[PDB]
């Protein structure tokens, strides 16, 4: 995340974080029931020699705080029994970007292990609203992650305004997330995580996720993220959740 | 063909994973860590140090 802070302890007990084996943190990922997480198929493809689809290469961190402390009291470690990259994902234009999860052993509740609530398939994040990206990614574009889980408050783009910065290039499954003056961004690091809406009673609906970018943080460079109500159905058929 | 493999520049991307990588820096002689998106990245693109010192030993810029 580019100009965010450092995040309350606790404060996103849904943001989950995937190592790849001998590679460290990769992608961010959220929890969604016991045994479910939602992230970006992009993180999943086989590439230079490794199995990134492989799901026994990966373990999953939730309720973690801080990337140097993965052993806090709290923090508990899951590693995969299955990876699901969305049928219809495609890898040069980046459509269909969403993946699924399946914990080898489910997660056990607490006050930083905590699901984010799904949106219906009609439920419309208008353009405007703030809404939250979190994640151990960069601070700054070709730069370094954070240790500290990082949020930044972000703004929801109309699709016409978001076609339009990037021409013949936005589909109705992404949305631009972010401010034309750029400033507030996810970033390297930061796909798969959760764009995290506070909704009428307070409670926290999953937007989207972080998917791409041109760089980060660039003037009339929103972040793309995956549309979440689109994916409601698939989510269910795919997991029961 | 060294030309994609070695003396290319490293590319990130658009994708916002952190895959720690490789790439060869041909004004050092010496292979060097980057972070890539996941997405469309060039040759010069290696999992392992050692690879991409294997891939690229002796090569210069033309
Ligand atoms: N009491 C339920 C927990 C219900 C729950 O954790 N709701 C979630 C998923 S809808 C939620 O409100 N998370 C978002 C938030 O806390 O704002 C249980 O025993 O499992």
């Amino acid at each position: 995340v580019v100009g965010g802070t450092d995040a309350d302890e606790g404060e996103w007990p849904w943001q989950v974080s995937l190592h790849a084996l001998g590679q460290g943190h990769i992608c961010g990922a959220s929890l969604i029931s016991p045994n479910w997480l939602v992230s970006a198929a992009h993180c999943y493809i086989d590439d230079r020699g490794f199995r990134y689809s492989d799901p026994t290469q990966w373990t999953a961190f939730l309720g973690l705080h801080d990337q140097s402390q993965r052993s806090a009291p709290g923090v508990q470690e899951r590693r995969l029994k299955r990876i699901i990259s969305h049928p219809f994902f495609n890898d040069f234009t980046f459509d269909y970007d969403i993946a699924l999860l399946e914990l080898e052993k489910p997660a056990e509740y607490s006050s930083m292990v905590r699901p984010i609530c799904l949106p219906d398939a009609s439920h419309v994040f208008p353009a405007g609203k703030a809404i939250w990206v979190t994640g151990w990614g960069h601070t700054q574009y070709g730069g370094t992650g954070a240790l500290i889980l990082q949020k930044g408050e972000i703004r929801v783009i109309q699709q016409t305004t978001c076609e339009n910065l990037l021409p013949q290039q936005i589909t109705p499954r992404m949305m631009c997330v972010g401010f034309l003056s750029g400033g507030v961004d996810s970033c390297q690091g930061d796909s798969g995580g959760p764009l995290s809406s506070v909704e009428a009673d307070g409670r926290i609906f999953q937007a989207g996720v972080v998917s791409w970018g041109d760089g980060c943080a660039q003037r009339n460079k929103p972040g793309v993220y995956t549309r979440l109500p689109l994916f409601r159905d698939w989510i269910k058929e795919n997991t029961g959740v | 063909q060294t030309e994609d493999y070695c003396l290319a520049s490293n590319k990130v991307g658009r994708c916002r994973g952190s895959f720690p990588r490789w790439y060869y820096d041909p004004t050092e002689q010496i292979c060097k860590s980057f972070v890539y998106g996941g997405c469309l990245g060039n040759k010069n693109n290696y999992l392992r140090e050692e690879e991409c010192i294997l891939a690229c030993r002796g090569v210069q810029g033309p």
